[PDB]
């Protein structure tokens, strides 16, 4: 932000030559050079050069000296050549940048070879493999046919190491699939360029550690400011990552090698080699032909006399190559020369009389159906372009390889995509047509190296000769060229608007410092430099600004002002700011010029027909330079009165014409004139990505119209057809003439859905097409639609779209996935009211898939909308469903909401207490206005209440008084407080333990899920903290637990999450406790807490509240006010839009919070760190800067060198904290502490640490809201529980006078939040759709017997409450009294079914319910009967640990479990030596990260902080799914794998694998540790109790702490001795009782827990005693049990014989290894 | 005289495209729409027309082939006087710049059980003092077919292009006209028999208070104006609640796009 700058002419800077620019002024020919003259033409011929001898002595590596791991890349080579030799130090012992300068063809991509093999060799394991997954490579090359050519001998070199090289290609969704597995990418730098565009989320860029450059010398061409965008943004994101990617650049030889290398940061001392034109593999002797005729006539006629002249001197000694430059002048010259021949008798020399070639070809020639190479193959002329067959194409090729072939002309394509070197080349004329230029140019550079470097065969040559004819003003520039002379330039000037555009989009420029940044490493700033006079700067200049800064910013601020006057870009010039927008998204992700897309922003409308629609299109600026020449002007004119579309225009405009030919493309017309033919695939080329770039702008705007018309034209211009074309034309199988019988028929393409095969052959009058068309039919794609509608409100509509596949699927038609758009459409189809992309992967073929969405509604309803799902690709195919509103219930208005009361404050005296008021007398002399209002109701009586009101209304305190009522009514009370979460309860646990055991000396506890742990919580405790799970296991069991009977009060807080994911649980412990206090006869209190409800008398009612209890608070009464602002931002993709949120969120600060504390919530936690620094980057280049530490740099040092994050120390000095759930909790403490103090100002948090907070805000900004999921690879909206809990947190009442929050959010969403934030919130049940386990516990308790029983029950619930509030939400029709009862006996029949078949219940008379063994186990341990029926269905008589590691990783419990880290591929690859092994192996799947996080905990590994947290959750559950497995194996009778699974239980807890040292278990033991006492023979724990102390000291060597330790775990480790005796053993009878009593005696009573610090969760001593006999691995009888000190048990058997049986017994531990016993009997 | 010094060749100016691209810019006309009230004493019903329905009708037509819709509604819950329109019902035609052609058999779908037919509407290139002859006509016979046409409830709705607009004027039948149009067969400009006292205008309202909706036909679209050859008074049809593609449109002129193809 310099100011006096000026704005240039972006125009008069451009080198407008393009490649054929030449920036020396002088040539100089070798020597023996020479020029001839002849009449109209000047020739000048430079010999062949002599290879330099060899000088540095340096001998041709072999490949046996080459590192190990790279000599299979050379296999079936000797040595390398001479190039290669001098530069395989570099590849393959450095990762240095290079730079290879070589004449083309002398060994440069042998030399990226051996770069490629560096970078695999960084990957090669122990096991000899490779890390495939671990890397990629990009190979960059300049044409589509040389980048094939590469995917093939790359991926044949390197099949030896299991390497994949692919194309990239142009599908943009179902390729990155492949893109996943290609550790090579070969491509253009246009499409590496549009790739690294969109950045965004599960991008594979981040793996990419070497990119390959080849033919760098593009740089001069008017492409190469792709490849210096392409490297400015990778050498800039090297410094954003410090993760290296190595560059290598392959050059020809041409001037300026030392500026192309300072601008690939090549060291010229260490990587920068230049191997000048005698390095030609064989030798070229150069021919120039320069005509000067100027009249075209006489010119085209001395070309035809040059080439044949020189053809004549080469006619039976060598082959000619001639490269013409269109497809027609192929065979148009191949005649020409042919003819002249014949009419010289001269064809004879060509082929040799009697030649076996000549039938060679005579034969091919009558086999071939080209009838240009018929005509000329039999006298040794051939043909060769792009419009020929492949097997055509494969046979000139053969033939020429084969010296039968004399003469072949041929394009440029055949010299960059196949390898076919000829003798002689002949170069006819230097003139192309260019369509983007308009008009006739001179050949790319590129080109006529690539086609010169043709001339001499390898090993069969000994010179080529290139004869290159041109017009004799262009002699200079050629000789230029292929000596070594013409300098490579930049051409970046004429691009930089559209380059700047991209750098901008991506977030990497967000001003014009940036920008000047950005444009420092483009080849134009070295050129600049180096050239200032090529560029347009003086000496002075240059002398004056030595840095180029000003120059720079001047180019910059010009392309900034073109961009912004585009609205492409919102440009502050006083700030130097650049603002992002949507169109300039869309016109970097589609590659689309920045004036095209003001065209299009200015003419697009939705009211736009077909008509102006493709008028819009012709009128793009890829096309500006397109004319309508006056030879074309009759042939468009025939076309413009037949085209289907009108053209409003006259053919005399551009606009027109280009029209015309996008109309003519469609209709497959071939149209006569070259000009027109090349400018139409010109216009198509790129038709497709600009259509699709107007596609999505209509779309994200709403325009249904629109956006019909332009999803259809994008594929009538990929199909090439209309619409009103028979789809089956698009199976390319079926066969043409058929299908156009068919559109003659022309009958509707539906109907041929209800006919079978033989009507179908009657109506197309086609028999066998009969069953043929069938199956196509068939194929088409279909699908069939439902809805639920669901009322949300009055005014809000959620709908359920059940999508059912009708198609069959066949991977040769339809991939491996097929793309939809779902749309919803308006009363009117004129606003897109929803959309979504929709992708049916073939895995999924077959199955239903649900859609959900809100759409809004008004009142009068409308009649009807529509919801269209219409194929992303095929063309006819689609299906719309009406979706009528004639018959939709809406819930009734909500009621307003309680008054708010201006009573005076309530005083702490109110309490009447002095032990009481001592709680809160020291933090506030006043309760609140909610507060004071229910304090009479809570504290002075017993009614069952309901307070709603807003997060931070304090409704904890109204909590408190029901508890401290209590307190006074019955001094040993008992009061449950429910909270949802657990990091909620983990707060609350803090505070009541200060305010009710230290303070008031009552007993509060938190339930920890342990249940023998947890009854004796709920028995001494007076007050019990739980979350649901924890509380429904224990009162389940309510009428065995009189515990949970005598709870004198029930507290629910955030009872509005029973409408949430996990309100089923919720919903039903609170309708367990209203059920439990009605058969008590002395009612359970209950108070819930809300958020403010609209439909709070719904849950006061179903609680039992009554009206005078239930407080209705509505948002507009909380005590600290809210100032709640919702920014809507207008751009769908996810990344820029967080961009653009960017500033917003500094201003936010600066505009609402200045001084006062802010909390920032994002969506993931890489944009914690990111926002962090972004609000630093803001804050510096501000007027404020720092403004936000207020601890001194040097009072929080101490703190910071205790992090181990180094960039949360660099931000916590500038006063900008973050916290994420990758920090361990220290940090995220010390984090916390220094913003409660005040230290630092501003705290970015993770939006999923938004429940377990624990510091609040003046301002509070939510960053976006939604996040990406990655096991469905999609953005999830943030539940509204989290934002209202996120809200919650811009509220302080003791500091502020009020609470600020702003909600970034996309567009389409901001009504959504107005709606549902300031108004009181709705919430419904869905315990209907998890009602199974519920059920079964209660079948278990026999609370359900039958099934009116399970009726009854849903009486008690909110589901049945709001069946008559909201019918339509719960699929009802009507609210009378016998529709409910339908409606309620359906539901139980459904899920008494799915119970009974998975064999948890019994139905008997179809009436009566009973549990069965597995129900009893599922309810018992709280584990989902699909996880139990699923470990039925897996374990065997025979499992083993694998198995079991198998079967429970597979369980229902862990599918939730949280995905994203892929370092679980890296786990998986060392899974190669993983102890246990299974099979297959995904990446996505939470089960599998489960089983990769298990087997990483038996094998004490350390992971992520993340990765560890999720390991805590899966070890949270293991015991439990071990048990159940336990119970299904001794249920079945299997031995063998029931002692297996306690033993896993034992080695969960331990972390230890199956044979380990027991000594594993000792504190502070390694590996030296157990050598040393294996070594001694000590192997066990009691062997180390056995010890003499000082000579277990002198073995250990260990420290004293640490021997203590040990001692500590040794005293605690079990020591019991059991005994048993068998009662009646005198008389062995055969089928009778069989008593075994065991007793157990502990030679030290218990002293506490047990002893395993790897495992979470706080155990107690678990024991299993079984009787089964191994021989038969029967097990006969089991007993679990938990033993104190001393215990006697009896186990029950029935005999089989009075035959003297032999049993074993077995002891068995849980929790610890070794002590297991085994005794006989 | 110059049969040989000068020579032209003709080139082909097809109408259908001068007329497309004129039926582009309708949605302009839907902006100024204007009704007559002419009609004063309100003792016939009231008519009130959801301007939704009746700018896609405007923006469907065509500036010289007339179209024409079908009217079902229902009176207001108390007000029995009034006529609200609720559906528009578009029914494979053809037509001309003076009439429409539509099939014998009338709407029928199950969606349309709970309304009443309240008769047509249709497009008419120029503003006009009376009802034509034609519409009299057509009309007349549709009730003399159809016993569900009450000719004291259903009406003629008739939609001028004016300049820049739509006018908008309804009529029903008289006695009179019913029995002379009945029996009319001269459809010219003036046939015999033909009468002013022979309709009325009835008051209508254009109202943005409910929305209409629009029923088209199950198999087919509604333009059959390229396809004239295939309709059949006789035709039998279904109907779909969905609305109509615009008169222009690639399905109703099929044989442009696959002929083009052919060249
Ligand atoms: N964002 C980004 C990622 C990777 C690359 S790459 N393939 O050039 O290193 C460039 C930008
Ligand atoms: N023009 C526009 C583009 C995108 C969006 S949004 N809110 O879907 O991303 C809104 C308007």
């Amino acid at each position: 932000a310099l100011a006096p700058r000026q704005v240039l002419d972006l125009e008069d800077l451009v080198f407008t030559q393009g490649s054929h620019f030449m920036a020396n002024k002088r040539c100089q020919l070798p020597d023996g050079s020479f020029r001839r003259q002849r009449k109209g033409y000047e020739e000048v011929h430079v010999p062949a050069l002599k290879p330099k001898p060899f000088g540095s002595e340096e001998q041709l590596l072999p490949v046996e000296k080459l590192p190990k791991y790279a000599q299979a890349g050379f296999e079936g080579f000797k040595t390398l050549n001479r190039i290669q030799s001098k530069l395989y130090r570099a590849a393959l012992e450095t990762d240095e940048n290079l730079l290879l300068c070589a004449p083309t063809g002398a060994g440069k991509t042998n030399v990226a070879l051996m770069c490629m093999l560096r970078e695999i060799g960084k990957h090669i394991n122990m096991d000899g493999t490779i890390n495939v997954d671990d890397f990629k490579i990009i190979y960059i090359a300049p044409m589509r046919s040389l980048v094939q050519e590469m995917v093939g001998s790359f991926g044949k070199r390197l099949a030896t190491y299991g390497i994949t090289v692919a194309e990239l290609t142009g599908d943009h969704q179902l390729c990155k699939e492949e893109i996943s597995a290609t550790q090579i990418i070969v491509c253009t730098p246009e499409k590496w360029d549009i790739i690294t565009r969109k950045g965004g989320e599960r991008t594979y860029t981040q793996l990419v550690r070497l990119i390959i450059l080849d033919e760098i010398h593009l740089l001069h061409d008017d492409r190469g400011p792709v490849l210096e965008a392409l490297v400015a943004r990778a050498i800039r994101n090297i410094e954003m990552t410090q993760e290296d990617v190595r560059l290598i650049g392959l050059s020809a030889t041409l001037p300026n090698y030392e500026d192309v290398a300072t601008f690939l940061r090549v060291d010229p001392a260490k990587g920068l080699f230049y191997f000048d034109n005698s390095f030609r593999p064989v030798p070229l002797e150069q021919t120039y032909v320069g005509i000067t005729e100027k009249k075209a006539i006489k010119r085209f006629q001395i070309m035809n006399e040059i080439v044949y002249e020189k053809i004549m001197e080469h006619a039976g000694k060598n082959q000619v190559l001639v490269f013409v430059h269109s497809r027609k002048e192929t065979g148009k010259t191949a005649r020409a020369i042919r003819d002249m021949c014949l009419e010289k008798d001269t064809l004879g020399l060509f082929l040799r009389e009697g030649s076996a070639s000549t039938e060679v070809l005579r034969t091919e020639a009558e086999q071939c159906k080209n009838l240009e190479l018929k005509d000329l193959l039999p006298y040794g002329f051939a043909i060769h372009h792009a419009g020929m067959t492949r097997v055509d194409r494969t046979l000139v090729e053969d033939l020429f390889a084969d010296k039968h072939i004399q003469v072949l002309v041929s394009t440029a394509t055949l010299a960059w995509g196949v390898n076919l070197p000829a003798h002689t080349v002949i170069i006819k004329g230097t003139q192309v047509y260019s369509p983007e230029k308009g008009r006739w140019t001179e050949l790319g550079a590129l080109d006529i190296l690539q086609m010169l470097g043709r001339a001499g065969r390898p090993q069969y040559d000994t010179k080529g000769e290139g004869i290159l004819i041109t017009s004799h003003g262009e002699l200079q520039y050629y000789l230029s060229l292929l000596n070594q002379q013409l300098p490579i330039e930049s051409q970046m000037v004429s691009k930089l608007p559209d380059m700047l555009n991209a750098e901008i989009v991506l977030g990497n420029v967000q001003n014009a410092k940036d920008a000047v940044n950005w444009l420092g490493y483009a080849y134009l700033y070295i050129r600049m430099l180096r050239s200032p006079t090529l560029y347009g700067i003086s000496h002075d200049d240059l002398k004056g600004d030595p840095l180029l800064d000003q120059r720079r910013l001047d180019l910059v601020h010009t392309a900034a002002l073109m961009l912004d006057k585009n609205n492409l870009v919102k440009y502050d010039k006083k700030t130097g700011n650049f603002q992002v927008t949507e169109l300039g998204r869309i016109a970097s992700h589609y590659y689309i010029t920045n004036d095209t897309v003001q065209t299009y922003n200015q003419l697009l409308k939705p009211t736009l027909s077909e008509i102006e629609l493709f008028r819009v299109f012709s009128l793009s600026s890829e096309f500006k330079n397109i004319t309508v020449r006056e030879e074309e002007k009759l042939e468009l004119q025939k076309l413009l009165e037949r085209v289907p579309i009108p053209v409003k225009e006259s053919i005399e405009e551009p606009s027109a014409k280009i029209n015309v030919l996008l109309q003519a493309f469609i209709s497959q017309l071939k149209l006569e004139g070259f000009a027109l033919m090349a400018d139409m695939v010109y216009v198509t080329q790129s038709a497709g990505r600009l259509m699709r770039a107007i596609f999505e702008i209509v779309l994200n705007r709403g325009w249904a119209q629109l956006t019909d018309k332009t999803l259809n034209l994008c594929k009538m211009i990929d199909k090439r057809m209309w619409q009103s074309m028979c789809p089956l034309r698009q199976f390319r199988k079926l066969p043409e003439e058929v299908v156009k019988k068919i559109e003659k028929k022309n009958f509707p393409f539906e109907r041929l859905y209800d006919l079978n095969h033989n009507e179908i052959g009657e109506l197309i009058r086609m028999p066998k097409m009969g069953k043929t068309i069938h199956k196509y039919v068939h194929l088409f794609p279909k699908l069939e639609l439902s809805v639920h509608l669901q009322p949300i409100t009055r005014s809000t509509l959620k709908v359920e779209l059940t999508i059912t596949p009708d198609f069959q699927w066949d991977e040769k038609v339809h991939g491996s996935s097929e793309a939809f758009w779902i749309l919803v459409e308006d009363v009117d189809s004129e606003v897109i009211l929803h959309h979504e992309y929709f992708l049916l992967k073939a895995k999924y073929a077959q199955d239903e898939h649900l859609i959900t969405f809100f759409v809004p509604v008004f009142e009068p309803l409308p009649p009807q909308y529509f919801i269209r799902v219409v194929s992303d690709r095929w063309l006819s195919c689609e299906t719309q469903l009406p979706v009528s509103f004639r018959h939709l219930i809406l819930p009734e208005k909500y009621p307003p909401p309680t008054e708010l009361l201006d009573l005076q404050p309530l005083p702490v005296s109110a309490l009447r207490n002095s032990a009481f008021e001592s709680l809160y007398q020291d933090k506030f002399p006043f309760f609140n206005p909610i507060q004071t209002q229910v304090f009479n109701t809570v504290y002075n009586s017993d009614d069952n209440v309901f307070v709603g009101a807003p997060t931070g209304s304090g409704k904890t305190i109204c909590a408190e008084f029901a508890i401290l009522r209590m307190l006074l009514q019955s001094s040993e009370g008992r009061c449950v407080y429910i909270t949802p979460m657990e990091a909620l309860a983990e707060q609350v646990y803090m505070d009541w333990y200060e305010k009710f055991q230290d303070r008031l000396n009552k007993k509060v506890v938190l339930l920890t899920g342990e249940t023998s742990t947890d009854l004796k919580l709920l028995g001494k405790g007076n007050i019990i903290i739980s979350t649901p799970e924890k509380w429904d296991i224990l009162s389940r069991r309510w009428k065995q637990r009189k515990n949970v009977q005598n709870i004198n009060l029930f507290v629910v807080d955030e009872v509005h999450l029973i409408g949430g994911e996990n309100g089923p649980v919720l919903e039903v412990i609170c309708s367990r406790m209203r059920y439990i206090s009605s058969q008590i006869e002395r009612p359970i209190r209950i108070v819930a807490l809300s958020s403010s409800l609209s439909n709070a008398k719904d849950v006061a009612h179903w609680l039992g509240c009554s009206a005078t209890s239930t407080f209705n608070f509505h948002p507009n009464v909380r005590p600290v006010p809210l100032e709640l602002h919702i920014q809507g931002f207008n751009i769908s993709h996810t990344q820029t839009r967080l961009l653009s949120m960017a500033k917003p969120v500094y201003h936010a600060i600066t505009k609402h919070s200045p001084k006062k504390p802010v909390i920032v919530f994002v969506p993931s936690r890489k944009q914690t760190r990111l926002t962090a620094i972004d609000i630093l980057t803001t804050c510096a280049a501000d007027i404020q800067r720092q403004r936000f530490l207020h601890c001194t740099e040097k009072d929080l040092i101490p703190y910071l060198e205790k992090l181990s994050d180094s960039t949360l120390k660099e931000t916590l000095l500038n006063g900008v904290g973050y916290l994420h759930e990758g920090l361990s909790p220290m940090e995220r403490r010390l984090v916390e502490q220094l913003f409660s103090s005040g230290a630092i100002q501003v705290v970015v948090a993770s939006r999923s640490l938004c429940w377990g907070m624990n510091v609040a805000a003046h301002l509070v900004i939510i960053m976006d809201t939604q996040y990406y999921n990655g096991k469905i690879h999609a953005y999830v909206d943030y539940p509204i529980y989290d934002v209202l809990q996120m809200v919650g947190h811009a509220n302080r009442p003791l500091q502020d006078d009020e609470g600020r929050c702003v909600i970034m959010c996309q567009g389409s969403k901001k009504d959504f939040f107005k709606k549902f934030l300031y108004e009181p919130l709705p919430v419904e049940s869905h315990l209907d759709h998890c009602m199974h386990d519920h059920f079964n516990a209660e079948i278990v308790t026999k609370t359900i017997e039958n099934k009116q029983d399970a009726v009854d029950y849903l009486t008690w619930t909110f589901l049945y409450r709001r069946m008559t509030q909201n019918p339509n939400y719960y699929n009802l029709q009507g609210i009378s009294h016998r529709h409910l009862s339908d409606h309620l006996s359906e539901l139980v029949e459904q899920t008494l079914s799915d119970l009974e078949q998975s064999k948890c219940i019994s139905i008997e008379d179809e009436m009566d319910v009973a549990p069965l063994n597995l129900g009893m186990i599922a309810a018992y341990y709280y584990i989902n009967y699909t996880t139990i029926e699923l470990f039925s269905m897996s374990l065997n008589a025979k499992t083993k640990v694998r198995g079991l590691i198998e079967i429970i990783s597979n369980a229902a419990e862990y599918e939730n479990i949280p995905i994203r880290h892929h370092e679980d591929n890296l786990l998986r690859q060392l899974a190669q030596k993983v102890p246990h092994k299974l099979n297959n192996p995904k990446f996505n799947d939470p089960h599998v990260k489960t089983n990769l996080l298990l087997q990483a905990h038996l094998s004490r590994m350390q992971l992520s902080a993340e990765l560890q947290s999720d390991t805590e959750e899966i070890l949270s559950k293991a015991i439990r799914l071990i048990q159940a497995c336990v119970d299904v194996l001794s249920s079945n009778g299997w031995l063998s794998p029931a002692l297996a699974a306690m033993e896993l239980a034992q080695m969960v807890t331990q972390a230890m694998w199956s044979k380990d040292s027991y000594l594993k278990q000792l504190p502070h033991f390694t590996s030296e540790h157990i050598k040393r006492c294996t070594d001694k023979g000590v192997e066990s724990v009691f062997d180390i109790m056995e010890m003499e102390d000082e000579e277990r000291n002198a073995l250990l060597q260990l420290t004293d702490s640490q021997i203590a330790d040990v001692a500590r775990f040794c005293n605690r480790y079990p020591n019991i001795e059991l005994s048993y005796e068998v009662v009646d053993k005198d008389s062995i009878r055969s089928g009778g009782p069989v008593v075994v009593l065991v007793q157990l005696e502990r030679e030290e009573e218990v002293t506490g827990p047990v002893i395993a610090p790897l495992f979470p969760q706080k155990r107690e001593e678990g024991w299993w005693v079984v009787i089964g006999d191994a021989k038969s691995n029967s097990l006969i009888s089991i007993k679990r049990l938990t033993l104190q000190q001393k215990a006697k048990v009896k186990l029950d058997f029935v005999a089989p014989a009075t035959g003297a049986h032999n049993y074993t017994l077995y002891f068995m531990s849980d929790a610890y290894m070794g002590c297991d016993q085994e005794y006989k009997f | 005289g110059p049969l040989g010094s000068m020579t032209q060749t003709f080139s082909s100016k097809t109408e259908w495209r001068v007329r497309a691209i004129s039926a582009a810019n309708l949605h302009l006309r839907t902006n100024h729409i204007y009704v007559s009230s002419d009609d004063i004493k309100e003792t016939g019903y009231t008519y009130i027309l959801p301007k939704n329905v009746l700018k896609k009708f405007i923006c469907i037509s065509d500036l010289r082939a007339q179209i024409a819709g079908y009217l079902y509604g229902v009176s207001p819950p108390d007000n029995p006087q009034v006529k609200e329109i609720r559906c528009i019902v578009m029914v494979p035609q053809w037509g001309t710049h003076q009439t429409v052609h539509l099939p014998g058999q009338l709407p029928q779908h199950e969606y349309l059980k709970e309304m009443e037919p309240l008769g047509w509407i249709h497009t008419q290139p120029n503003e006009s003092p009376q009802l034509s002859p034609q519409d009299v006509t057509t009309h007349a016979k549709i009730m003399a077919d159809n016993p569900s046409w009450d000719g004291e409830k259903t009406i003629i709705i008739t939609c001028s292009f004016t300049p820049g607009s739509c006018t908008l004027t309804a009529y029903k039948l008289t006695p009179s006209g019913y029995e002379w149009g009945r029996q009319n067969t001269d459809k010219g400009n003036n046939p015999k028999g033909y009468l002013p006292s022979h309709y009325e205008r009835v008051q209508m309202l254009l109202s943005d208070r409910f929305l209409g909706f629009f029923m088209v036909p199950a198999q087919s679209s509604w333009n059959y104006n390229f396809m004239g050859v295939r309709h059949d008074p006789n035709m039998k049809y279904e109907l779909q609640l969905a609305n109509p593609k615009e008169f222009y449109h690639e399905v109703h002129r099929p044989s442009h796009f696959l002929n083009f193809a052919l060249l």
